[PDB]
């Protein structure tokens, strides 16, 4: 169709091979672009060796894009008879369990882009199907969840990308955070004080 | 042209009376202010010194670039008499006036003045209470019957007698009405402080045998008198001017003691908006306005429908504005008015709109138009339906028994600019009714 | 509570204001100035388009930069078609760097940005640049990728080790590059990144680059820098200038030279020897003894004049005292002489007037 | 055109205008010029009648404001004349008894520093507080100081007269300098008329001088740039040393507080920022002109 | 003027314009960054492509292969443009473009020879990249923590795709081709012209940043510029009879000169006017007088001059001695130009008669006398080094 020509000239394309050390030299390429300015956009697999352990904190992850739910295969045999199997003995419904599974992995690699407060992304997940799943996400990334995101287009959600991209640069006021996010010794001692 | 008008007026007045004109230094401080500022300059540098300075070295003072500024000062400050130029040992001397130069000295240097500003008896009045109110609806009666609206209260005959004699509000017995003219619509069309110099100057032009400068001398020193504050009762001539310019919302008057009111202090020097409105393409006009006056003028062209505190809402139709034309209201004074009294929002959206038509072709300049042009188009094409037919009076001439007499006697009528119509083929011809004494004398001879 | 809203707010703005010190600046000043001139300059989130409204603050920003530097020089580049183009070599006139920007005006931006060209012209433009002044590189970026032909590291590295500050100022979001070429030269200073947050903001971030930067503690290099003060002359007749070889009515006489220039201040042409006026000076002063702010006095003391000592406006009675004080002689002040005297003027009226 | 607003500073101090009686034979001028002021003022009142007047007296111990009088009467002109002219005259003479009885009771008081940088300071404030107040109206400066008394040091008062000038430029207020006394020529005060399109003047003889302010000091700032200013003084821009007091056309000034340095300061340190020079820098600058051997 | 005439060195001239020599060379001497060149060209039956020489050299550079290809064939078999038509309509271009190539596609023969030699290429190009990677973004390790896992095969959905016949569909290798594209842009920027534990650690959690900020107090004190004293008791008899002659009454009449003053006071100040004025008149070039081709050779001798006087002071404010040869042959010049000024002077006022010599003095005047003071410094510093 053409789109990754368009996509080639804002920012370098990296992609997840099965083999372990072409991906590896995708990540330090991924990195290096990142690092000195070019840009770039690294296509990986919810279930891939990316999101087992490797961290995109600060500039290597700003925006994350989480096309579809990553729902395993439903006509496998092997989860199949895993699934009856924890429905029999655990009570556990097989739709609930799909959910949890698909839920599980979605936030893991969301949760691959801050380390510290000072981090700042955008987390968007691309399916009808993620509307009603607020509630399966880990907690501190549902509180952060607006009751308007729910159900987002695409022009709409990338204006307030844009948005909250802009606010974020300016420079933060230190009051804002001396003793609320942020606790020196003598803030950490003052809240053994108030706490005993 | 104010100054210029006023200017003027004492320009054609004989030098034999100006002189006396400016023994009073109270005129003379208002006089020099009216001068160029190129001119007061000069005048209150050699005031100071009892000598004569050559035209030269004034020219040395003036720089190249503004040597035509000096044209101009030089002129008019000649014209007024003030700087007498004489001209002695083969140089063009100049010299100021000794009645100017003292009556001026005096006022500067706190000099016998001769009670020229007159005398305070500090017995005050309330002026926000009772002199604006008075000499405003005064002022506003007088206004309301020069729109012609009806009034309960009408003025006096001597104000009255000085609208009627002149152009100012045209009347007849036979009509039994009063309606304003082409002059009175720019003199409602002017500010307050024009609105009171043009009835001021008909005024001078109109009174009869009182001196004219005992008028002059009460004008300026009026000008010189603050709002607010009484002057015990000057001349004998001032006495029934005083009481005829309490007429004019000028003066106050208890019933001893004399109040100069808001309009005084205008006449010596000058000093949302009310009045803006807005004009759509149906020929609707909604007026941001709360005032009588402006409403008034309004009703002129305007079938106005409605009113509110705070703003007025009317339509623009044919009958009211075949009542305004048929008045003498002209369509350029009507826009004129509109864009002097044009909303912001008209004003911001025609500079958008100006902006848009300059952003797409910025090679020409077009116009800037703060109301639609179809309204334009419509008001100026409704004149021209006015103007439909064109009638002259006079008489024919035919019957000619050489072709030669018939040129002659239509060349000559041409010359003296009395034609309206000749056919040569016919030896047929019409003049005015005003060149046919000429013609008929001419065709004799 | 909506006239104590307003009062409220400008204790907080007086708040930033309120921590004042002398500290060094560096009166003499090279700036190369570069605008982004790429595809993504384009848009339209700054009517009429991003390269209009850039071009006309930077005509503003060359007009205040020379008003209050007068003895500072400045430089022009531009980033076009993934290249790096001069548009106006460093000198100390004002009208040269003007008309290079109105010509640029015209032209329609294209291409990628390339900040290593960019900078790397900046650093041969600034070599031969005297040891004591500043060297400073203003750049505007708009676009969120850099297409470079080398590493961009080794050149930020070439910066510092070359002494060069380097101000960044952003139209859309923050850029890696840019926060680290904006920290590792500048100590690790991380003010030096600014991102503009509406049209309004942009023009305060230019005007506040007119101030010159304070200078490190460790980065202290002192030195005496010989310079003229020629004394003007009036000629009956026009004579050659030694500057651009053309007939004008007359000009300043250089005192170790003769030779005689058009306009001031510039380098004499013939000795290389720096021409200033007294004035010249004498504007960047106020940076070197700057007026110390003002405190608000609190309405629970007693006031001393009803009416300002400088401009005699009869304080309002009204919450809030509508005076401050200054703590040097002691003089109250109304809100509208301080904002006069701190922005206008640089001198307490109150501190001259009181005699020792 | 426009409205003006004309800012008459006085510099009338007990210190300054005695020591100019006693060397001339004047005595008590500075009633001749404060009579010929009031001619002045009135002249300025008379020019239009929209024009506002300001006068700011800088005495021994302070600055005060004589007119407008502050909102916190005795006759010495008749009441015959003209209300505006004897409202600011009146009240002008009436501040000036008051600011003569004020000093005469604080005489005893030591004053060693001249207070006309705070008036002109004080001045310019005034001038955009007018400006700023109204809305589209003009200012001048005209600073009337009799300079027969020698001033103690002029040094301290460069910073704030420059700042006042730059200033002045900024909003287009030209400043007028009328000088009184034995010294032809004011260094700082001459730049201000210079640098701000304004007029400097100098008059040994006090009598005859509403001539002078009429003629010269009456350029309105209307009809600024289409009349040639009668000024004849010349400057040169310069600038005094700071450790040798004379002026200098070609020197050293420190980088870090540029101060100016005729010679190399002893011991290779700035002898007012206290910064130590290279020795290898400054020796470039000691070194002597290269001659063929 | 300066070189061919007057013969100044071409190395001196130089010395002053190292900047303009610069900037010109900078502006020739740097190039754009790589970028996927192959797919910013769109073929757009008839369908048309522009081509250009910038892109020709692009295509170069990101792609060896097409270079191989070009040298080898441009002079020999067919022209440039007929290379490339068959370039573009042959397989190897979709294939480096990323694109899955088509067997129904026919392709062009002779470009097709060479798609052996890609994958040797592309061989070769793997070993250029491969490189040891840090162990913190080592994926192969995790793979090979447990080299004994067994575990049911994953589905054909976590499996590179095949078709019918079981082989690779070759979607993939396009992938690995795009991939290998990135790596190579980004290694060429990394031409010839510890960590791990920095990056781990939270910068916020360490303490801010402090400014290091010098500050400087400047103390005010300098002598007063270099080239009857009245008692308190003096002074409060001033004050009594100022006060006496305010109270008792103040006299604004006597404002008025005599009249034997006043004069004297015009004339004073008319006299500054008229100066003022005669400056004022006049105070692009302004119009001159002298002829236009006169003017020319002014200017000439005018630039030259100057660019000798610029030269001189130079070398003589240099402060080293090994120019002292310089500074001789310059002042040899420095004279010959004053007799050139004189010889012009003498041709114009024999020429035009003595009119145009007074005005042509005046407009080299300011000059001549920077000339000729130039000499004499030279001379009056060299007489007393020399004795
Ligand atoms: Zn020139
Ligand atoms: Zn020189
Ligand atoms: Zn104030
Ligand atoms: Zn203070
Ligand atoms: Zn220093």
């Amino acid at each position: 169709m053409g789109i990754l020509d368009e996509v080639w000239k804002h920012k370098l394309i990296l992609v997840e091979t099965p083999d372990a050390q072409e991906t590896s030299l995708a990540l330090e390429t991924y990195r290096k672009a990142c690092s000195n300015g070019r840009g770039a956009i690294l296509l990986s697999v919810a279930r891939g060796k990316v999101s087992e352990g490797i961290d995109f904190d600060h500039q290597y992850g700003r925006t994350v894009l989480m096309i579809g739910i990553p729902f395993q295969y439903t006509e496998s045999r092997i989860l199949k008879a895993r699934l009856e199997f924890m429905r029999e003995n655990y009570r556990i419904r097989e739709n609930d369990f799909l959910s949890f599974d698909a839920m599980r992995h979605a936030a893991q690699c969301l949760g691959r882009v801050l380390r510290g407060k000072d981090d700042y992304g955008v987390m968007v997940l691309a399916d009808r199907r993620f509307s009603r799943k607020r509630s399966q996400l880990p907690k501190w990334i549902a509180q952060g969840l607006s009751d308007a995101d729910l159900n987002l287009s695409t022009d709409m959600a990338i204006s307030n990308t844009k948005q909250f991209l802009r606010t974020m640069a300016q420079p933060t006021d230190p009051k804002d955070q001396e003793g609320v996010s942020v606790w020196s010794y003598e803030d950490l001692i003052k809240h053994q004080n108030s706490r005993k | 042209s104010l100054k210029h008008s006023v200017t003027q007026y004492l320009e054609e007045i004989p030098q034999q009376v100006q002189n006396r004109l400016y023994t009073s230094p109270a005129t003379c401080l208002a006089i020099y202010r009216i001068l160029p500022p190129l001119a007061k300059f000069f005048i209150m540098a050699m005031v100071f010194n009892e000598n004569e300075v050559p035209l030269l070295d004034l020219d040395k003072w003036v720089n190249s670039n503004g040597k035509l500024q000096f044209q101009n000062a030089i002129k008019s400050m000649k014209s007024l008499h003030l700087l007498i130029p004489n001209k002695s040992s083969g140089t063009l001397m100049i010299n100021l006036n000794p009645t100017f130069k003292i009556s001026l000295r005096n006022a500067l240097t706190g000099g016998e003045v001769q009670n020229s500003f007159g005398v305070v008896v500090e017995e005050n009045v309330v002026s926000l209470d009772l002199l604006d109110e008075y000499s405003a609806n005064k002022w506003e009666t007088i206004l309301h019957f020069m729109v012609g609206t009806p009034l309960a209260k009408i003025p006096s005959e001597k104000v009255l007698n000085l609208l009627k004699h002149s152009k100012l509000m045209e009347e007849v017995n036979s009509t039994g009405e009063f309606k304003i003219t082409n002059e009175g619509f720019q003199f409602l069309l002017q500010e307050i402080n024009s609105q009171l110099w043009t009835l001021l100057l008909q005024y001078l032009k109109m009174i009869e045998t009182m001196d004219l400068v005992d008028v002059l001398h009460f004008i300026f020193m009026l000008g010189a008198l603050e709002v607010g504050k009484a002057y015990k009762i000057l001349s004998e001539t001032q006495r029934i001017m005083l009481q005829d310019m309490r007429d004019y919302g000028l003066v106050f008057q208890k019933h001893s003691i004399f109040y100069p009111t808001k309009l005084a202090l205008m006449l010596t020097s000058d000093t949302i908006p009310d009045g803006s409105l807005i004009v759509e393409t149906n020929f609707k006009i909604y007026s941001y306005s709360n005032s009588p006056l402006q409403i008034a003028v309004l009703s002129l062209f305007v079938h106005l429908k409605a009113r509110f505190v705070n703003m007025v809402l009317g339509q623009i139709t044919r009958e009211s504005i075949r009542r305004a034309l048929t008045n003498g209201i002209t369509a350029d004074q009507i826009i004129a008015y509109l864009e002097t009294h044009a909303h912001p929002q008209m004003r911001r959206l025609a500079e958008e709109k100006l902006e848009k038509k300059l952003e797409l072709d910025p090679n020409c300049k077009e116009p800037l138009q703060v109301l639609p042009p179809t309204v334009v188009d419509q008001i100026r094409l409704w004149q021209l339906e006015l103007d439909r037919v064109i009638t002259y009076e006079g008489s024919l001439y035919s019957d000619f028994e050489t072709s030669q007499e018939y040129n002659l006697l239509s060349k000559y009528a041409q010359d003296i600019g009395v034609l309206l119509w000749k056919d040569d083929k016919k030896k047929k011809f019409f003049i005015s009714k005003e060149g046919n004494s000429q013609v008929l004398d001419f065709a004799k001879r | 509570a909506s006239l104590v809203a307003s009062i409220v707010e400008a204790r907080k703005k007086r708040t930033a204001k309120k921590n004042i010190t002398p500290y060094q600046r560096g009166i003499i000043r090279s700036l190369i100035l570069t605008l982004d001139c790429s595809e993504a300059m384009l848009e339209k989130d700054l009517r009429p388009n991003r390269h209009a409204m850039i071009i006309q603050y930077a005509i503003d920003f060359v007009h205040e930069f020379f008003d209050q530097n007068p003895i500072s020089q400045m430089g022009i580049i531009i980033m076009r078609n993934g290249l790096a183009q001069l548009v106006s070599q460093v000198s100390g006139n004002p009208q040269d760097h003007i008309d290079a920007l109105k010509s640029i005006r015209k032209q329609e931006p294209k291409g990628n940005p390339s900040l290593q060209n960019a900078l790397e012209m900046a650093r041969g433009l600034l070599l031969p640049v005297p040891a004591h002044c500043t060297r400073e590189v203003l750049i505007v970026f708009g676009s969120l990728s850099t297409t470079d032909p080398g590493d961009i590291h080794q050149t930020i590295d070439s910066l510092v080790s070359e002494k060069i500050r380097v101000k960044v100022l952003g139209l859309s979001a923050q850029v890696a590059i840019c926060k680290e070429l904006c920290k590792a030269t500048n100590y690790g200073d991380e003010s030096f990144y600014k991102i503009l947050l509406d049209e309004t903001h942009l023009k305060e971030l230019f005007n506040e680059a007119v101030t010159p930067l304070p200078v490190n503690k460790i980065n202290k290099g002192f030195t005496l820098v010989k310079m003229g003060f020629p004394t003007r002359i009036f000629e009956d007749t026009p004579t050659f200038c030694s500057c651009h070889s053309k007939l004008v009515y007359g000009g300043y006489f250089c005192p170790n030279c003769h030779s005689k220039v058009c306009s001031l201040p510039t380098v004499c042409p013939c000795c290389d020897l720096m021409l200033i006026l007294s004035t010249h000076l004498a504007r960047s002063y106020h940076h070197l003894m700057p007026l110390k702010t003002f405190a608000e006095v609190p309405t629970t003391e007693k006031f001393r004049s009803e009416d300002c000592f400088s401009c005699q406006s009869r304080f309002p009675i009204l919450l809030t005292s509508s005076r401050y004080r200054c703590e040097d002689c002691k003089q109250e002040f109304c809100v509208d002489c301080d904002v006069f005297i701190h922005e206008i003027l640089h001198n307490c009226p109150g501190c001259e007037s009181k005699p020792v | 055109e426009s409205p003006s607003l004309l800012t008459v500073i006085i510099e009338i101090a007990p210190k300054l205008w005695t020591t100019f009686d006693e060397e001339g034979n004047e005595k008590g001028s500075i009633i001749k010029v404060l009579e010929a002021l009031i001619v002045f003022l009135n002249a300025h009142l008379a020019f239009n009648s929209a024009n506002k007047v300001a006068v700011i007296a800088a005495y021994s111990q302070g600055i005060k404001y004589l007119y407008p009088e502050s909102t916190s009467d005795l006759k010495i002109i008749n009441s015959d004349m003209y209300r505006r002219f004897r409202n600011v005259d009146e009240t002008l003479v009436e501040e000036i008894y008051k600011l003569f009885e004020l000093e005469k009771k604080q005489i005893e008081q030591n004053s060693q520093r001249s207070t006309l940088a705070g008036a002109m300071s004080a001045g310019l404030t005034y001038v955009n507080r007018i400006s700023k107040e109204s809305v589209s109206l003009k200012s001048r400066l005209l600073v009337l100081t009799c300079g027969s008394g020698s001033s103690k040091d002029e040094i301290f008062q460069y910073i704030p007269i420059m700042n006042c000038i730059f200033s002045a430029t900024k909003m287009k207020c030209p400043i007028d300098v009328v000088k009184i006394g034995g010294s032809k020529e004011s260094t700082f005060l001459q730049q201000t008329t210079d640098a701000t399109n304004g007029v400097y003047l100098h008059v040994e003889s006090t009598e005859g001088l509403i001539q002078y302010l009429a003629t010269a000091m009456f350029i309105d700032p209307s009809l600024r740039p289409i009349i040639v200013k009668p000024n004849h003084g010349s400057v040169d821009f310069r600038t005094s040393c700071y450790l040798t007091g004379r002026v200098v056309a070609v020197g050293f000034i420190c980088s870090v507080c540029l101060c100016v340095l005729s010679i190399i300061p002893p011991g290779n340190k700035c002898p007012a920022c206290d910064s130590q020079f290279d020795e290898h820098v400054i020796a470039k600058l000691k070194r002597k002109p290269v001659v063929p051997r | 003027e300066t070189v061919i005439n007057a013969g100044l060195p071409p190395s001196e001239f130089w010395s002053t314009r190292i900047p303009l020599l610069r900037a010109f060379a900078l502006s020739t001497s740097q190039k754009v960054g790589p970028y996927n060149v192959l797919s910013t060209i769109k073929p757009v039956n008839k369908v048309n492509v522009n081509l250009s020489r910038e892109k020709i050299l692009n295509i170069f550079e990101n792609y060896p292969i097409v270079k191989k290809a070009y040298t080898d064939n441009v002079p020999k078999n067919f022209k440039e443009p007929e290379f490339w038509a068959r370039f573009f309509s042959s397989k190897l271009f979709r294939k480096l473009r990323g694109e899955k190539i088509m067997q129904n596609d026919r392709g062009d023969v002779i470009i097709d020879r060479y798609l052996t030699l890609d994958q040797e290429f592309d061989r070769k190009d793997d070993d250029m990249l491969l490189h040891p990677v840090k162990k913190i973004i080592d994926l192969d390790g995790n793979i090979q923590d447990d080299p004994v896992v067994r575990g049911n095969r994953p589905d054909f959905t976590m499996q590179p795709g095949v078709d019918i016949n079981g082989n690779s569909d070759g979607t993939v290798d396009i992938l690995k081709g795009m991939n290998r594209l990135s790596e190579k842009m980004i290694m060429a920027l990394k031409n010839e012209y510890n960590d791990e534990r920095n990056e781990l650690k939270i910068d916020d959690l360490n303490e801010s940043y402090k400014t290091n900020y010098a500050i400087i107090h400047l103390k005010r004190n300098a002598h007063e510029k270099t080239t009857l004293k009245v008692s308190n008791q003096q002074m409060l008899q001033q004050l009594s009879l100022v006060m006496d002659n305010l109270i008792n009454k103040l006299d604004l009449n006597q404002v008025v000169p005599n009249n034997e003053v006043s004069n004297k006071i015009n004339k004073r100040v008319i006299t500054a006017i008229k100066i003022n004025a005669k400056q004022a008149k006049h105070n692009l070039e302004v119009k001159s007088t002298l002829p236009i081709d006169l003017l020319e050779s002014c200017r000439m001798l005018h630039t030259t001059c100057c660019e000798f006087l610029k030269h001189f002071y130079i070398h003589f404010q240099s402060g080293e001695q090994k120019q002292a040869s310089t500074v001789k042959k310059l002042y040899n010049h420095l004279k010959d130009c004053i007799e050139k000024l004189n010889e012009l002077f003498q041709d114009v006022l024999n020429g035009d008669g003595e009119s145009m010599s007074n005005t042509c003095t005046a407009y080299l005047k300011p000059v001549l006398n920077s000339i000729t003071l130039a000499t004499h410094k030279y001379d009056e510093y060299f007489n007393e080094y020399n004795n």
